RNA sequence: GGGCGGUCGCCUCCCAAAAUGUAACGGAGGCGCCCAAAGGUCACCUCAAGACGGUUGGAAAUCGUCUGUAGAGCGCAAAG
RNA sequence: ACGGCCUGGGCGACACACGUGCUACAAUGCCCACUACAAAGCGAUGCCACCCGGCAACGGGGAGCUAAUCGCAAAAAGGUGGGCCCAGUUCGGAUUGGGGUCUGCAACCCGACCCCAUGAAGCCGGAAUCGCUAGUAAUCGCGGAUCAGCCAUGCCGCGGU
């Protein structure tokens, strides 16, 4: 359904910082602020963790989950 | 004969052919059939599920009586002579064409069919797997029919350990879970 | 036309009975007809088995669908429901899975049609 | 069935057990009215609370100006309650 | 003890004292039927109950199976 | 500091109450073919004829437009026949997965739009309640305004009748 033709939005103010954990060396657990981005091959299987707008959620993307727009797995609403 | 050949000289030396056993009838031999059905009476107070009594013989003839559970319910329903049940006995040679319309037909459908029974198996020839409300036949309307089925087909063989109970049970005709 | 799954339209033209089916539509119903050479002023019960061996080959070779599609009904959204989808999210909650509104709009999947005890004192207009 | 608003205070369970308590007793009064609204506002000589209602066969209106918030409240309701006698006329 | 209440015929026993073997303001279940058939004849079938997983089948009602001092049931207490 | 720069998030949630509006219960309609008709504006970094792909939504070469003199649009409804015969109906169309376009270094939230499947409430709806004294009401369609984009069933204007 969704769509873009082609250069599906990926946040890269901060793919430099999500690709340090794969350019030289390997960690866990970064901060983001962003829920557009999408995910490549490249950087699947990582400890994340983005924002809404005032709240922090839990990332990591794997297999079960094709990296996309990521916004959709998340947005904000809360109700009981 | 027909398939009782290609069961006596098939699916017979067969199980020798892999390793024998003391004697020319050791095989397992057709030992019971019947086919089990009938939900309960659903359709009226017991009055409207003729029309899904005869259902039953839905292939042939042989006017089955439909049985009755035990009485001790009156909880459910069940009383001294209800129905609930089936059974009936209809074995022979022709029954063994009539795998012809059984080891064959039915495959070719119901839903997302595509292999027979995932092993199970095992103690006795009487594999419990059967039917769902599929018939798979007209040789009649089936416009003017209007019933449910349900339930599953039995049939033991005289095969009570494994390498009998499901042994011969696939090289037995073909259509199975391969 | 008793053909695959209960599939049995009948008692009229065949260029009815083709869309007259739960998986035809316009490019499967008289488009068929083309690429077996009928014209749609036919009249349906009285093809033979002959005429309907062309169906139940050149038709009957369909891809996944109607009848047989029958076992990706819910498979079509297995995968973008549970899992943490949206659709979940709006698969996880059964929602609507394709850009619009939840509030309204969507009466769908979010709750039945069910009378809810509308609101008092929040403007309802 | 019951909304109340207000621009200054907030709703609490006791205000609206209060009037909803009175709306449920209004049986005699039970005919019409739909999605019914009141509305709670103050000012520095006292507290007023309006009210409307939509009806099918018409509307009616309510108005408290009362010093005391719950009494206006309560006023207004009981011109929802007069009003209504009038309605039935005689 | 007066006696309101409660008692006034038959049937199961507990306690009755391993043959018969009583009482009681000591105790518990009921009734004055049924049935043209649960009567007579000939025949076959062991009942609740668990497990095997398969139906409208979120237990349970369906069936195959071994077990079964047979634990069903045989018209309504009770013993035999 | 109830001063300030920013990325995101609620206002397209929820057990709900009705208003405001759109679109339908049809057979008057489903769709095939061709065609006679209205005002109005607007398109300067803006609009679209033609060329060809092409199911189109759509695209690229860019003519032309500051214009009774090129476009926006072969207005819609309608008209003649064709095939369709009352069932919850080729009615209506909320609706769900897989795909596509246009705006944006982006459309999860929260885009309308093209395709594939798709298809409920609903045979006029207890009461109650609204509009007008003529070209009316009513039915079918168009543009403009705003808006970078995008989802007008809203807003102003006009007409086939």
């Amino acid at each position: 359904p969704r769509s873009l033709k082609k250069g599906v939005f990926v946040d890269d103010h901060l793919l430099e910082k999500v690709l340090e954990l794969n350019a030289k060396g390997e960690k866990r657990l970064i901060k983001t602020w962003s829920r557009r981005s999408t995910i490549v091959p490249e950087m699947v299987g990582h400890t994340i963790a983005v924002y809404n707008g005032k709240q922090h959620v839990p990332v990591y993307i794997t297999e079960n989950m094709v990296g996309h727009k990521l916004g959709e797995f998340a947005p904000t609403r809360t109700y009981r | 004969q027909q398939l009782k050949t290609k069961y006596n000289d098939q699916v017979r030396p067969a199980l020798m052919q892999q390793f024998g056993y003391s004697s020319v009838m050791a095989v397992p031999r057709i030992e019971k059939i019947v086919v089990n059905e009938g939900l309960g009476s659903s359709k009226e107070d017991s009055k409207a599920i003729d029309k899904a009594a005869k259902e039953l013989a839905l292939i042939t003839l042989q006017k089955p009586i439909i049985t009755k559970a035990k009485k001790s319910i009156s909880n459910f329903k069940l009383r001294q002579g209800m129905p609930v049940g089936i059974k009936v006995t209809l074995r022979g040679e022709r029954m063994y064409v009539f795998l012809e319309k059984l080891i064959n037909i039915g495959l070719p459908r119901i839903r997302d069919f595509r292999g027979i029974n995932p092993n199970a198996f095992d103690g006795r020839g009487n594999y419990n797997l059967g039917i769902k409300e599929q018939l798979i036949f007209p040789e009649i309307t089936y416009d003017m029919v209007d019933k449910t089925r349900g339930m599953d087909i039995t049939i033991v063989t005289t095969a009570k350990t494994d390498e009998e109970a499901r042994a011969l049970l696939q090289s037995m005709g073909l259509p199975f879970r391969k | 036309a008793r053909i695959a799954g209960v599939e049995i339209p009948r008692n009229k033209r065949v260029d009815v009975a083709l869309t007259y089916i739960y998986g035809i539509g316009k490019a499967r119903a008289k488009e068929a007809l083309e690429k077996t050479g009928i014209n749609p002023a036919t009249r349906v019960k009285d093809l033979t088995e002959a005429e309907v061996v062309r169906l139940r080959e050149y038709v009957e070779n369909t891809w996944k669908l109607e009848g047989e599609l029958r076992a990706e009904v819910a498979a079509n959204i297995k995968r973008l429901m549970d899992i943490g989808c949206y659709r979940g999210l709006r698969h996880r909650r059964g929602l609507p899975v394709r850009g619009q509104r939840t509030r309204t709009n969507a009466r769908t999947r979010k709750g039945p049609r069910k009378t809810v005890a509308g609101k008092k004192k929040a403007p309802r207009k | 069935t019951m909304n109340i608003t207000s621009k200054q205070m907030e709703i609490t369970p006791a205000i609206r057990q209060h009037v909803a308590d009175r709306l449920a007793k209004l049986e005699k009064w039970q005919t019409h009215l739909i999605n019914p609204h009141i509305i709670l506002s103050k000012e520095p000589q006292g507290f007023v609370a309006d009210a409307t209602i939509n009806t099918p066969n018409g509307v009616l209106v309510a108005s408290g100006k009362h010093e005391d918030m719950y009494t206006a409240i309560n006023e207004l309701i009981n011109k929802l309650e007069r009003q209504l006698n009038k309605l039935q006329h005689k």
